[PDB]
This record gives C-alpha cells, structure tokens and sequence, in this order.
C-alpha cells in the first residue's frame, strides 16, 4: 500500500516533469525571427550573439563523375547542363539533344537516351497523375524542345526509360525555362516569355496559359501555393484553392518594391545588397504555420515572406507581405546555387572560375533561444556548383529530445568532381568526438559541453551512448559513464519554501526516459478500429500501438534497466 | 560481451562478403560506421588502447582488416588517380603502435603500398 | 621499442599537464620544451612531473624502468588513492564510491 501508493506518486510526478517537457518540446519559426504581427518586419544577422559561434558537417567522401560522362563531354559542343534527381538517387546530364542519367550514388546505371533532334532546354521528372497510366510506369520524364514537349513513361524493374515518348506537345516556339510538379501530378512550365502554363493531362494532354523570364517554380504541396519568380525579381502566387486542381495569381512584388521596403526596414544597409533575388523557396507549413515563402539574394539577404495573416491557417495565399529580413555573417559573396531544408541553407560562391565554396547555415546549436541563433561554416568544393539537391529521406520536438531514435541527417553536394555527403551531428556525435578526441572521459572541453547544454540534458545526452551496444562504441561506452558521473554535479536543497534540484543525472534520466517512449506515458492503450468486410462494417479494438516500433521501444527500455540497474547499487 | 562478438562477427563477415564482391563503397561505409580501425589522424590512440580488450576472434582476422582496409584505400586513391593520405597515415600509425606483432609478410604489404601513393 | 615507450610516457606527461595546469605559469614552456625533442628518462623524471606531483606519470615511468623499493610504491599508491578521495569530496558519498 505505502509502497504501491509512494509508487503511484512517483508515475504521476514524473509524468507531471513529462508532460511539463513535451509542453516545452511542441514550443515557431516566427516566434524565433521576433516578428509580432504580419505587417511588423524585422531583422536579424547583426549581432554576434545571433551567430555566437566540433565538427558539424561530416568529412566529404568524394566520387568521380562515372568515366563514360567525361568521355562523352568531349562531344558536347552545343551546350550542358546537370541536374539532380533526388528520390531515384540519379544525375542527369544533358547534352543538346540527349539525356544521360546515372547512378548518383556510385557511378553504375548509366542509361542513354538520344531520341530528340532538337536542343532539349528543360528537363522535369513527374510522380504519374493517379491511376492514368498502368502500374510498371512509376515517373514520367518530361523534356522540353525549343518547339515542344515530350513525355517518356519511366519504369523500374534497372533503370528503364520507355523509347517511345508517352505524349507530344507544342512549346509554341516559346522555349521552356523550367520543369516543376505538385504532388497529385499537375505538371507546370515557365515559358521565356514570363509566362506560367500547364499540361493538364488524362487518361488527353493540352497546354493552357494561367498567368522577366520565370526562372524557378516552387510548389508547396503541404499548402498548394505555387510561388514563382521572373529573372528581374518580380515575385508572383497563385493560389490552386483548398482542393489543390485550382490556378489563379493572387499576388506579386517586384524586386526594387522589396529593395526599398528592405532600405526602409534596414536603414543602414547600402540597398543594393537586397537585389537581386536568387532564389525563393517554400517553407512548409511543417516547420511553420506562419512562414510561407524564404528568400536568397546574392549578397545572402535570406528574406522571409508570408501570404496570409499570422494565425489564419486555413486561409490559402492572399497577400506577400515581408515579415523579418536576416543579414549573413560577417563574409559570403558571389553566391550562385543555393538549397535549402529544415533549418539549413547551403549556397555556393563563386570564390575562383573553377573552384567554388560551399557556406552552410544551421540553427541546431541553440533549438531553444530566443532569438535565433545558429552555426555556421564554409568548405572549400571543386568545380563550379552545376547542381546542389538534398535526398529525400522517410510541429516535431527538436534533436535534442528525438536523438535517441533518428539518425544524425544526412546531405549530399554534387560539384565537377563528383559527390561529397556530409552528416549533421546530433549533440551525440558531438559528445563523441569530444571524447574520442580527448581519448579519455576527462577534458575541459567536456566542462564546456556540459557547462553548453544545461546539466540536465547533457547527462541525458551522455546515457545516450552510455547504453549503446553495437561494437565500435565498447570503450567510448565506460569512459562517458565516467563523464555523466563527474560533471553532472550534486544533489543540494535549494532554500527559497524548499525545492530540491534533483542532480542533472536524476532529472536526466527521466528525460532519457519520456524521451525514449513519452507519447505513451498519457495516450491510449486500445483504439477501435472500423473494417468495410465486404458489405459488413467491422468493429475491431485494435492496439494503439504498432509491434516493430514496439520492439523497439522495449530493447531500449531494457537497455535503461540495465544500466539503472549496474547504477543500482553505485547510488547507495 | 559475446554477444557483442557474434553481433560483430555478423557484421563484419557481411563487409568482406562484400569486399570480394567489390562493392569497395559498401566495405567503405561498413567499417567506418564499425569505428574500428581509425581512418582520421586523431582517432588513432584511442583505437590503439581498444585492441587491448578486443576479444581474440577479432585479433585473429585484425591483419586481413587492416589489409583488405589499405587495399581498398589505395583503389580508392587509384580510381581517382586511373584525405585518402591522412586516413593512410592513421591506418600506418596504428600498424605501428599495435602491441602484437603482425605477420611478416603483412607489414610488407603495408609499407610498400602505403608509399606507392 | 624502449624508445615508443618513453614517447607514450611523455606524452601522458604532456596531456597531464595540459588538462590539469592551465593556470601554472611555467605550463607553456614546459609544453614547449616536451613538444620539441624527446627527453631523456632522468629528465622527465625531474623536471616535469618532480615538480607537478603528477604521480600517476610517476608510476608510469617507475614501471617503465623497474627499480621497486617497496615504501616507495606504497606512498605512491596511497597518494593516489587520498588525491582521488579528496577531488571527490563534492561529489555524493556514492558516487565517490563509484569513482
């Protein structure tokens, strides 16, 4: 009774720290720019605080462009361009008239194909519109002509191209700029001419004219706002509607209207540094509901703008309002390629003609500062950047409460001399090379760490590996141990009433805990699910949980009773 | 501890399943993930100290591992030819501070390629 | 061989000092003169650690070398031992322990 009663305290105080946490973990990309309200810009990338900045990106592993492409860039006399496929892990050169795509990932899979006369000037892959093509066709390649555009069905057995192209149309002597998609298939083209068309195809395919050459199309199929830009900045949205097959232009900005709001917001900074505009891109909802639309300029102005009012999320695009202006460090010039994803941003400048370097930004360090802080570095690259993609892999707390399950993230640059992946560090890694550095579980620089990431998570972040059991971490594994126990401190009752401090170790290891399975700690056991057995509907009480993810979460439970258990008695 | 080894013993029997396949890539990323053997000058020491627990299974294949790890390397640098110098140095410098005497023969192929790059 | 083994035992030495004198003045001369040029066993017998107290690399050498006289090894030991207590006493009586 006193003991299962002091135990049912115990469930409950710690589920009250859990929930206090998760409370903490769901806690926007606004509320980190410091912007109020939607019409109140501000900026930030002035202060050295907000840059106050161990290795962040993992060392390049090279791979050389396959020999057979250098070889055939011997006949390329017309013109070239490279560009990245990401999902099908593929590189795709064009020369004029054909298409090489090999395997990005080593070299092998080099598939050619040569059936155009004519100069191909764009290039797009599609995921097929639902169930207008048979089951084998899992992409189509789109081509663009200075006269027309071909559609070839893609398969995958291998890659297998279809030789026969699935549709021809007429480019309409207007030369097609870029090749972009959404994700239930709505296939778009930027015409020379400044003009946004579409191919609206069924089971058959027209051209249809919806709207300063266009340059880039991003579509974000997390709220199907189609953002577009015109080489002389101009910036135009089109709403598709809720139901994403809709295409109407709702709003647009020109380049010298954003200079001079940026001059009136940034009253220092001589204007041109705000033009022009290289890149736009969206930032899915995912991350923040608020901030629809991040820009980079040349000088690496990186714009934040929204297209409806803060707190509206169901409102589709309206206006495109500025709302915070972020000044780079320092200092980056000459940037000309650049990608974004998830917090990062990477861009490539032009330091040489042939040698280029990658700068790379990320607000990891600090996931709970405000304002905005983040690392970080530039590396030198070879070759002019022809292309910069990231791999698509399979709001979210931040790292420093998931690490106990996802992997540290990985990103590929793709250069004249081939491919060089890299890996953000989780605060994991971090801790590693810290200690294998130092090669023993003592060092200031773990002080520093700890004295970083406030105790508490640090001694969580150190059972981290602490329980880890493939092989390569054996020594590592009874040198941190020794770390969480030096450097987590002391127990000592703080007197205000008087509260207790439980040590780093103690609140540590409940956070180890509720981060390792939480979500559990309150939801459900059982959740009725409903069956359409035929002409019957079926109710079943279904787990609320999955077996593998299950598994899972028992091996690492079990490994937490170990090592509380060999802590058992070192407590007493 | 065993049930390290055998997990371990799993694992690596798959990297040089795939090393005579030559898959080198896969080899490349099986050991580095396998923290083993060092591939950057400052891991050096510390791998070094391990060997002086590391179960005897793995002490009996150690000199194949080091010289399958060099062997792919130096393709590596000759692909790239037809960092590699640092890891080859970190691998050379763990050869040299391993208590336990590698065969000869082993130590011959080491040097003479650690040079021909 | 004898001679990787004086290299290992001074750069414990190095690494001794650096993670425990930083406020020394003397510490970077020291670290300089030991990075430079191997020295000799008498040398970092009496230079280095004499003055530092460092007796862990004390015993390293001690070892590397082999004269035992049995009172010396067991202040030796004690004297790690009552350093090793006396750091932790801020730590919890466990964790003393422990360590």
């Amino acid at each position: 009774p006193a003991a299962s009663a002091a135990m049912q305290e115990a469930l409950e105080g710690a589920g009250r720290i859990i929930d206090r946490l998760l409370q903490e973990d769901r806690a926007d990309l606004s509320e980190l720019l410091n912007v109020p309200v939607h019409t109140c810009p501000t900026i930030s990338g002035v202060s050295e605080m907000d840059y106050p900045l161990l290795p962040e990106i993992s060392a390049i592993r090279r791979v050389p462009l396959p020999p057979e492409l250098i070889e055939q860039f011997g006949h390329m006399q017309c013109n070239c361009m490279m560009g990245v496929f990401p999902e099908i892990s593929r590189a795709w050169l064009t020369i004029d008239s054909d298409i090489f795509m090999w395997n990005y990932e080593d070299g092998g899979d080099l598939a050619y194909y040569d059936g155009l006369s004519e100069t191909i000037l764009s290039v797009g892959l599609v995921k097929p519109k639902t169930g207008i093509f048979q089951p084998h066709i899992r992409f189509l390649l789109v081509l663009s002509t200075p006269v027309d555009i071909v559609i070839l069905g893609l398969s995958f057995a291998g890659m297998q191209l279809l030789p026969d192209p699935l549709y021809s149309l007429p480019t309409d002597n207007t030369y097609l700029l870029s090749i972009t998609s959404t994700d239930n298939g709505r296939i778009f083209l930027s015409g020379k001419d400044g003009c946004l068309y579409e191919v609206e195809y069924q089971a058959r395919c027209r051209k249809i004219n919806h709207s300063d050459p266009i340059v880039q199309i991003a579509i974000d199929n997390s709220r199907n706002i189609l953002y577009t830009r015109s080489e002389k900045g101009v910036i135009q949205v089109y709403d598709l509607g809720v139901d994403g097959h809709g295409m109407s232009r709702v709003a647009s900005v020109s380049q010298n209207s954003l200079v001079s709001a940026a001059g009136n917001i940034a009253r220092t900074i001589d204007r041109n540094v705000f033009k022009p505009i290289i890149h736009i891109s969206v930032i899915e909802m995912s991350e923040s509901v608020n901030c629809h639309l991040l820009a980079v300029t040349h000088t690496g102005v990186r714009f934040y703008f929204s297209t409806v009012p803060f707190k509206q999320p169901t409102a589709r695009p309206c206006m495109l309002a500025l709302v915070h202006v972020r000044l780079p460090p320092g200092k980056p010039s000459k940037v000309h390629k650049a990608l974004y994803n998830n917090g990062v941003l990477l861009m490539a400048a032009s330091e040489n003609e042939d040698n280029d370097m990658l700068w790379c930004i990320n607000r990891d360090s600090f996931p709970f500062q405000k304002p905005m802080m983040e690392t970080q570095v530039t590396t030198q690259v070879d070759g002019h950047s022809w292309a910069l993609s990231a791999v698509d892999e399979q709001t979210d707390s931040p790292v420093i409460i998931q690490q106990h399950m996802i992997p540290p993230k990985r990103f590929v640059l793709l250069s004249a001399q081939g491919s060089h992946i890299f890996y953000k560090l989780r605060p994991v890694d971090q801790l590693r090379h810290l200690l294998v550095s130092n090669s023993g579980g003592d060092g200031e620089e773990i002080e520093r760490f700890f004295k970083l990431h406030q105790e508490n998570q640090a001694c969580a972040t150190c059972l981290i590996l602490a329980c880890s059991s493939a092989a390569s971490d054996r020594e590592v594994s009874s040198w941190a141990a020794r770390a969480f126990f030096r450097y987590g401190g002391e127990a000592q009752l703080r007197v205000q009433g008087t509260e207790i401090v439980f040590s780093g170790k103690h609140n540590g290891i409940c956070i180890y805990f509720c981060r390792i399975i939480g979500n559990i700690w309150d939801g459900s056991v059982a959740v009725e699910n409903t069956f359409q057995s035929g002409n019957r509907e079926v109710t079943a009480i279904d787990s609320s949980v999955t077996p593998q993810h299950l598994e899972s979460v028992l091996k690492e439970l079990k490994g937490l009773l170990e090592f509380l258990d060999r802590y058992s008695q070192f407590t007493a | 501890s065993i049930n390290s080894t055998f997990y371990l013993l799993l694992d690596l029997i798959t990297f040089f399943d795939e090393y005579h396949a030559g898959h080198i890539d896969l080899s490349f990323d099986v050991i580095e993930r396998l923290k083993l053997v060092p591939l950057s000058q400052d891991s050096v020491e510390e791998r070094v100290a391990a060997f002086r627990n590391f179960s005897d299974e793995i002490r009996h294949n150690l000199s194949e591992i080091l010289l399958a790890t060099m062997n792919i390397l130096f393709t590596q640098y000759k692909r790239l030819k037809g960092v590699l110098r640092s890891q080859a140095r970190a691998l050379i410098t763990f050869a040299g501070m391993i208590p336990y005497r590698m065969s000869g023969d082993t130590n011959a192929r080491l040097v003479q390629m650690e040079v021909l790059m | 061989e004898e001679k990787l083994e004086v290299a290992r035992i001074q750069l414990q030495i190095q690494e001794t000092l650096t993670r425990q004198y930083s406020h020394h003045s003397t510490v970077g001369d020291a670290v300089s003169q030991l990075d430079s040029q191997l020295m000799d066993i008498t040398k970092m017998f009496g230079q280095y650690a004499d003055p530092f107290r460092l007796s862990e690399c004390k015993l390293a050498i001690i070892h590397c070398a082999g004269h035992s006289d049995p009172i010396l090894v067991q202040t030796l030991w004690q004297d790690i031992i009552d350093k090793e207590l006396s750091d932790s006493m801020g730590n919890s009586s466990v964790d003393r322990m422990q360590s």
